[PDB]
């Protein structure tokens, strides 16, 4: 409103606009749809009814996140300021508490700023006595359900009164949300709706794909040799292979069925041909072009690889000397949790079962005048390091003996990693 | 705790610091600069009323915030311990450390109804 | 001379790195990495990308020292470009962080060239309103410990930022720094959806090879200031070139237990301050004795030299306090059990020949400093909360163990009888106690 | 470049505490660690340091006489304007509140209110902070000296003056926690028995040769012109063998020996005569009574009734006693050493009719001396102090020792020791 | 175990006892009563202070038996020969030692 004036600087030297630039200015999450062509209307047609005639309902949809109910609902009070209402987007994680969003609502009817509890107070007297209009979304409704129910009871009893000029969209995280965290009495209020939004199918998963890659698909750039700019000398252009799109979109239909997964393996994919294409020319930043299989193959892959096993065998000696010992008594008793004590008993033992020069190490840096040393060198370094490196667990004890020792990861992975 | 028993008792002298005076905060920072905001110096003296309830190790980190006073010079402190009996129990209860810094000045004035009758 | 310490003011602080940035020295195991995180962190500012990621890796890994290193690189020719917000876990909690951004906005302002007027949720739509909205001002987020957000019961803050990534004109920036490793389980679902899922993890030393390759630039001077500096430079080398010597040796230990950089760049610090002349500094370089003594120095005092530095009676009673220890199943013994054992074995030892025997009312005396020597435990103590509202509600507590006397408070123990037996010389009269 | 000073004994630690402290702020390195138990002379030995460096600046702030963090911050705000004032009074200053603050956002708000207006000085200047007992603070936990540690890179790097830290604290378990981070540490060790001697003789000198318990000894007696230095040698003669009869009592302490000795000054005064200022070895053994005991004492035959006597002479009984076998073993028709057991209400009455000398019925002072005991707390409920006295689940317990037990039972010429039977 | 010794001698026709003999004995009665990372730390510090003494001096023409004889007799008794045969196959793999015989061990150039 004010300040992005002020946002606004004045010197912009020339960014180069490469190829594949032009690309994530489109795969941006912003800019009808095809998934949820028909469900857009069973939202709509219940919603026209109410708004034509003057009325108070409720509409609850529910879903995992990327499904679009976070973009349908926007869509469809979008055309309806075409064709008598105050839009809200009541988010519940954007309430710091929870009882913040009735100053809201006292504030977005007539632009006043009182407590949660004299908002509600005009808010209900609002809501019975106004002779005759108001579109309001509960966003994310895991926050607002969390203390004592006191709050959502509100929502749905404003809904009961005839002369109540609102109507309210719900929109949770699980259809089970009025059945495992409210009462019945909410649940009587809720309604019957239910309108269940399922996942995204990996045929529409491309169909959502190219909606973004409408008018730049196979299209051609102006691009001049020397710096790597495009312009929508030779001219380019630059292919999509729809087969990585398709494969693509047959893990992420099947694990999650997620809007913003798809988009995003995407966009993570389209960075890898940018930077191997900068990598053999190397035009900085101041025949025909492609994205291979290959491309999609490493970065749905960099979704899921680790490094737990990889930072284990880069880690020191005497982590991978801890870990060892600590195996070694999991084995030993069979009781996957071992008093701290017993595992610097067990790193004494672990040397009289080279070693010498290792021992005389081991306990001090060299150095006659200051040796003889009970436990190791830097014991509480490594157990520092692997406690806030979350491959450990330790329970809090001011003893430093009988104070119990969990595993975080999983200890084959632990006796696996332990092989290198 | 150590930290109310330190902050009601800021408060109660604090009180009693300006109805003989005619925002502040209360801890030990009006105590060093009690010369500059009341103008004459402080002596205090603590009526410990039953001290033989009290969980002693309270006591004993309490007495060692009193030490720290020790560098102004223009406060004096004195202690009244109001025990009911058993002069022998409290020195088994505190801190060693901590007798020989009560042994300086001490004196067992015995107050008793029954004393001789 | 003074080249000689102008060669001191250059070696030192080329130890700290606070050298200009141009010549802030980047060592070899890790230039692949600041380079993609270079682009992704200039393409974000001059190409206008709006992409986050999370740095994951252990403590003083350069994690913080390389991303202002970036912003220094672009500060000397991208001035106005961008401005920097930098939160740590640490020092924000979940609330009062909305009112770090918002202060920490308004002051760039005058920098670049109302806000924080309001109430805490009052404030908070408004930097919603001013970042979801010639060219546009970019923003650089650094956030320290960014695993303390993802706590388990709100996480608002992090679902509000990482929603601007997706609608926000003003091309934005998120730089996640943590330890703990496997971050993005942390997050629940409707967050990690927001996230762009792109994590670097951040090397270590993988090699013996490596650290050696980096101490080499690290001690090397390149620029030329001293008259010493041709002389200090193949001192260095012949130093390291040779495997035989002791620093090459010295180092090697320092890659077995620590494989750990600034623990070796903090042992260096002293000993090239201690030199007051070019030649006894070349010496120390080519001894490596201070190493020695500073190694002795920083463990002086944590278990050995607590026991080297007590009396004959500290000895005694300690030695008794673990014989008790070791008939007991759990191993707790209590003050009236360690006296008679240390009555018991006091009279074994004149009977078999003269020494001072105690009383009752000193051995206490004597026995506060034990505990507070961490030799011994409280039974059932919890040392150390994690945080405040936790230690909190353990100070309203009172307690039932100060309500039992002195004498009974079940102590427990720190160093076991058998381990005393190794550090304690046979020359003491003791030692025939150590052993059972 | 520094002007180091020099001390007795910490010849190393004066070089690294030179070493890791330099005027210039990019030598100097942030954070740091004095590591140390009680009786090193740390807080000695930092100062020593500062009044040989007049060039450098420093802010001392006391943790100790604060009680928590939220007024630490308030505590560290409030003196750096306060030393500004000092170090720069030509700078105008919008002073701010520094009650003001309560949380660590508000302190790196405020610092950056006011460095900014002394952004207009010559050279970049370090000031050092320096906190005095971090482990001693009554309020502390994990999440606090983590939370001090960063505060330096939460300021603007490029200002004029550079706010560095050095960190005091004791019990080196707690270092141990935090070894990750890395921050440079000076451990200080701990002393043996000559360099305790030796610290003390020259430390203590200066006030036992001046002493006027001294003075009223010297013209009380014949006095002799003997020298000051014949007052050296019978005070060194006192510190040499003080040490020597007193070092296993108290291992290796500085502040508990500060005191011993001037407790049995006073009383080593007085027996010495006009002749053994020549004869100091007599004199140890004229004034010998004094070197085996300790002194640090200021065994009560207790107030209580005849009938609170017995109460609590019932109330022994069950130490080591349990239900399962007391009702056998005193019939109308060992754990001396272990904890006490838990009681119950009306077991007492129980054993306590057997036990009195049908010649008592009436219950109410025995009643009286119940809550008596209660407020002598020698005998203390399990559960909080509030609800004890309506019968609900309430356990009771002794908190007496075997020995003023055996005097009272004694006192009132009742028998104990048959019923302790192992 | 003197019996268990003195048996030992017993055998193979000897009128004296020797010092070997009560070598096997003890590991009798160690293992009558009964690839690791601190193995390959082991491996690890054998080779590379085996690269160090074949690399200080000038003549690297030098066999195992003067190897065995000119490292383990500075210090205490006898490591594992296996090891240092495993070490020396693992130069062999790395290219780092040549064997070219039993009688002559040299780097490589
Ligand atoms: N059918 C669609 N057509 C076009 N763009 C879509 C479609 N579905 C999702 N998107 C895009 O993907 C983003 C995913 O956000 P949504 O799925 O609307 O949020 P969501 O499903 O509510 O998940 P939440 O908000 O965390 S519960 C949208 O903001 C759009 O930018
Ligand atoms: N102002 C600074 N200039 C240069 N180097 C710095 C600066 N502050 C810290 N360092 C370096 O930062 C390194 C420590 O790594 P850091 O990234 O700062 O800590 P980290 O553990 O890696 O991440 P943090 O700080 O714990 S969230 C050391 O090598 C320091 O020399
Ligand atoms: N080298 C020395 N020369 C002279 N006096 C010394 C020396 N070292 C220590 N002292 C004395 O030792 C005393 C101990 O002072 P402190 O610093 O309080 O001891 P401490 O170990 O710091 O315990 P604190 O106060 O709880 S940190 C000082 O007051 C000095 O008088
Ligand atoms: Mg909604
Ligand atoms: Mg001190």
């Amino acid at each position: 409103s004010r300040f992005e004036n002020k946002l606004k600087t004045t010197q912009k030297h020339q960014i180069v606009e490469t190829i594949f630039s032009k690309v994530k200015k489109q795969l941006n999450s912003s800019y009808y749809l095809p998934a949820r062509e028909n469900e857009f209307a069973s939202i709509y047609l219940s919603a026209y009814s109410a708004i034509e005639s003057d009325s108070a309902t409720t509409i609850y949809v529910a879903g995992t996140p990327g499904v679009g109910k976070t973009l349908t609902v926007r869509e469809v009070v979008k055309e309806l300021l075409s064709s008598d209402f105050l839009y809200v987007e009541i988010n519940g994680l954007k309430m710091v508490k929870p009882t913040d969003c009735y100053e809201t609502l006292w504030n977005k009817v007539s632009g006043e700023r009182l407590t949660w509890a004299a908002s509600m107070e005009s808010l209900e007297f609002y809501f019975k006595r106004v002779p005759k209009t108001i579109v309001v979304l509960l966003d994310e409704l895991d926050a607002m359900v969390t203390k004592s129910q006191d709050i959502m009871y509100n929502f749905f009893n404003w809904t009961t009164y005839e002369n109540a000029k609102l109507i309210v969209i719900a929109v949770a995280n699980t259809m089970d949300l009025p059945e495992r965290q409210l009462g019945n009495k909410i649940t009587s209020r809720i309604g019957f709706t239910r309108i269940m939004f399922t996942g995204y199918t990996h045929e529409e998963l491309k169909n959502i794909i190219d909606l973004r890659l409408k008018g730049l698909n196979d299209s051609f750039f102006y691009v001049d040799t020397k710096t790597g700019n495009a312009i929508l000398v030779r001219k380019v252009r630059l292919r999509m292979s729809a087969d990585a799109i398709e494969i693509a979109s047959r893990k992420v239909a099947s694990v999650s069925g997620d809007a913003r997964r798809a988009l995003k393996v995407c966009k993570r994919a389209a960075e890898i041909a940018e930077k191997h294409y900068m990598a053999k020319h190397g035009y900085g930043y101041d025949g025909v072009q492609t994205v291979h299989i290959t491309h999609v193959m490493k970065a749905l892959n960099e979704t899921l690889n680790s490094h737990v096993i990889t930072f284990m065998t880069r880690l020191s000696f005497t982590a991978k000397l801890f870990i060892y010992a600590l195996l070694n008594l999991m084995k030993k008793n069979g009781s996957q949790e071992q008093e701290l004590g017993d595992i610097v008993d067990e790193i004494k033992l672990l040397i009289e079962v080279f070693v010498m020069e290792i021992a005389k190490t081991l306990f001090q840096q060299g150095s006659d005048n200051i040796s003889e040393q009970l436990r190791i060198i830097s014991w509480d370094f490594v157990l520092n390091q692997l406690l806030d490196a979350g491959i450990l667990f330790k329970q809090t004890m001011k003893n430093d003996r009988i104070c119990c020792v969990k595993l975080n990861i999983s200890v084959e992975e632990a006796k696996r990693a332990m092989n290198e | 705790n150590v930290r109310m028993m330190l902050r009601r008792s800021m408060y109660k002298l604090y009180s009693a610091a300006d109805a003989e005076e005619h925002d502040v905060s209360y801890d030990l920072s009006l105590v060093e600069n009690f010369k500059r905001l009341f103008g004459k110096d402080l002596a205090m003296v603590f009526n410990f009323k039953d001290v033989d309830s009290i969980n002693f190790n309270t006591l004993d980190n309490f007495i060692i915030l009193l030490k720290s006073a020790f560098k102004y010079d223009h406060v004096k402190i004195s202690l009244i311990f109001n025990i009911n009996t058993n002069l022998s129990n409290i020195e088994k209860n505190l801190r060693q450390s901590t007798i020989r810094l009560l042994k300086r000045n001490y004196h067992k004035l015995d107050v008793s109804s029954n004393k001789g009758f | 001379d003074p080249g000689f310490g102008s060669l001191q003011r250059r070696l030192l602080q080329q130890l700290y790195g606070t050298l200009p940035t141009d010549e802030k020295i980047i060592f070899t195991y890790l230039q692949d990495c600041q380079q993609e995180i270079d682009r992704i962190i200039k393409q974000s500012i001059i190409q206008k990308e709006s992409h986050s990621v999370i740095l994951v890796g252990p403590r003083q890994s350069y994690k913080t020292y390389l991303l202002d290193y970036e912003l220094s690189l672009l500060q000397q020719s991208y001035k106005e470009q961008f401005i920097t917000i930098r939160l740590n876990g640490f020092i924000h909690s979940e609330q009062t962080a909305i009112n770090g951004i918002a202060t920490q906005l308004e002051q760039q302002l005058q920098k670049i060239h109302t806000i924080s007027s309001g109430s805490l949720t009052e404030v908070f739509e408004k930097i919603l309103l001013l970042l979801d909205s010639i060219t546009k001002i970019t923003v650089v987020f650094i956030f320290d410990e960014i695993d303390t957000f993802a706590g388990p019961v709100r996480q608002t803050l992090l679902y509000n930022l990482f929603d601007m990534v997706e609608h926000s004109r003003v091309p934005v920036c998120i730089f996640g720094c943590t330890t703990k490793l496997n971050i993005l389980e942390y997050l629940e679902k409707r967050v990690k959806s927001r996230f762009s899922q792109r994590v670097i993890y951040m090397p270590q030393i993988q090699n013996l090879d490596d650290m050696v390759d980096a101490v080499r630039n690290l001690l090397t001077v390149r620029s030329e200031i001293s008259p010493w500096v041709s002389q200090w430079n193949e001192t260095l080398e012949k130093e390291l070139s040779d495997p035989r010597s002791n620093l090459n040796r010295h180092i090697r230990m320092n890659f077995e237990t620590f494989r750990s950089l600034p623990t070796l760049k903090n042992s260096i610090i002293p000993l090239v301050a201690t030199s007051k002349n070019f030649g006894s500094l070349c010496t120390a370089i080519k001894s490596c004795s201070f190493l020695d003594i500073y190694n002795k120095n920083q463990l002086s005092n944590n278990l050995t030299g607590r026991l080297q530095s007590l009396s004959d009676l500290e000895l005694a009673i300690l030695i008794s306090a673990a014989r008790v220890a070791l008939r007991a199943k759990d191993g707790s013994f209590n003050f009236n059990l360690a006296y008679a054992e240390y009555e018991k074995m006091i009279k074994a030892i004149n009977s078999r020949i003269t020494i001072k025997l105690w009383l009752k009312k000193d051995v206490k005396n004597v026995w506060e400093n034990l505990v507070q020597l961490d030799f011994f435990t409280e039974k059932s103590a919890v040392g150390l909360r994690d945080n405040a509202t936790a230690a909190f509600y353990a100070s309203n507590y009172q307690f039932q163990g100060t309500m039992i006397p002195f004498d009974l408070r079940s102590y427990q123990m720190q160093i076991i009888l058998q381990e005393l037996r190794r550090i304690i010389p046979k020359s003491n009269m003791y030692y025939s106690w150590t052993q059972l | 470049n520094v002007t180091t000073p020099e001390v007795a004994f910490r010849e190393y630690q004066t070089n690294c505490l030179a070493s890791y402290i330099s005027a210039d702020p990019d030598i100097t390195p942030s954070n740091l660690i004095l590591q140390g138990y009680s009786g090193t002379g740390k807080t000695y030995t930092l100062k020593k340091y500062f009044n040989a460096n007049p060039n450098l600046h420093a802010v001392w702030l006391e943790p100790v006489e604060l009680v928590s963090w939220k007024p630490l911050l308030q505590a560290i705000a409030r003196t750096v304007q306060y030393k500004l004032k000092t170090l720069y009074p030509n700078i105008p200053t919008t002073d701010y509140d520094p009650l003001q603050v309560e949380e660590p956002f508000l302190l790196v708000k405020t610092l950056h209110n006011i460095f900014v207006q002394y952004e207009s000085l010559q050279e970049k200047t370090c000031l050092f902070l320096i906190l005095d007992g971090f482990d001693s603070l009554q309020d502390l936990d994990a999440a606090l000296f983590n939370k001090y540690i960063k505060l330096n890179e939460l300021l603007p790097k490029d200002s004029k003056i550079n706010i560095k830290f050095i960190y005091t604290m004791l019990e080196t378990s707690f270092l141990q926690r935090y070894s990750t981070h890395c921050i440079p540490t000076v451990m200080f060790p701990r002393y043996n028995v000559d360099e305790v001697s030796t610290i003390l003789v020259m430390s203590r000198c200066g006030e036992l040769m001046e002493d006027s318990c001294l003075r009223k000894r010297i013209i009380e007696e014949q006095i002799t012109d003997c020298t000051d230095d014949q007052f050296q040698n019978v005070a060194a003669n006192f510190i040499h063998l003080i040490v020597q009869a007193f070092h296993s009592y108290t291992g290796n302490d500085i502040f508990a020996l500060n005191d011993l000795i001037d407790f049995k000054w006073p009383k080593y005064v007085s027996r010495i005569t006009k002749e053994n200022i020549f004869e100091p070895l007599a004199l140890y053994k004229s004034a010998i009574k004094l070197f085996l005991s300790t002194d640090d004492n200021l065994s009560q035959t207790y107030d209580l009734s005849i009938i609170s006597k017995y109460l609590l002479i019932a109330s022994y009984i069950c130490s080591y006693l349990e239900p399962r076998y007391d009702a056998s073993i005193f019939s109308r028709k060992n754990p001396r050493y272990l904890q006490p057991s838990l009681f119950a209400i009306e077991r007492l009455l129980a054993i306590f009719q057997a036990i009195f000398p049908s010649l008592m019925k009436a219950n109410i002072e025995v009643f009286q001396n119940l809550s008596e005991l209660h407020t002598l707390k020698l005998i203390a409920t399990t559960m909080n102090k509030n609800i004890d006295y309506l019968s609900p689940k309430v356990r009771w317990k002794v908190n007496v020792p075997w020995e003023i037990i055996k005097e009272i039972s004694e006192s009132v010429h009742f028998n104990i020791s048959d019923y302790f039977s192992d | 175990m003197i019996r268990l010794a003195e048996a030992h001698a017993k055998m193979k026709l000897k009128n004296v006892v020797e010092l070997e003999d009560v070598q096997e004995a003890v590991r009798l009665i160690r293992s009558a009563i009964k690839k690791s990372v601190i193995q390959r730390k082991l491996q690890e510090d054998l080779s590379r202070e085996i690269m160090n003494v074949l690399k200080d001096q000038a003549s690297d023409s030098m066999s195992f038996n003067e190897l065995i004889k000119q490292i383990n007799e500075h210090s205490q008794d006898r490591v594992e020969s296996s090891d240092i045969q495993e070490a020396l196959s693992r130069l062999q793999q790395e290219d780092k030692v040549i064997v070219l015989g039993e009688g002559v061990r040299r780097s490589v150039r």
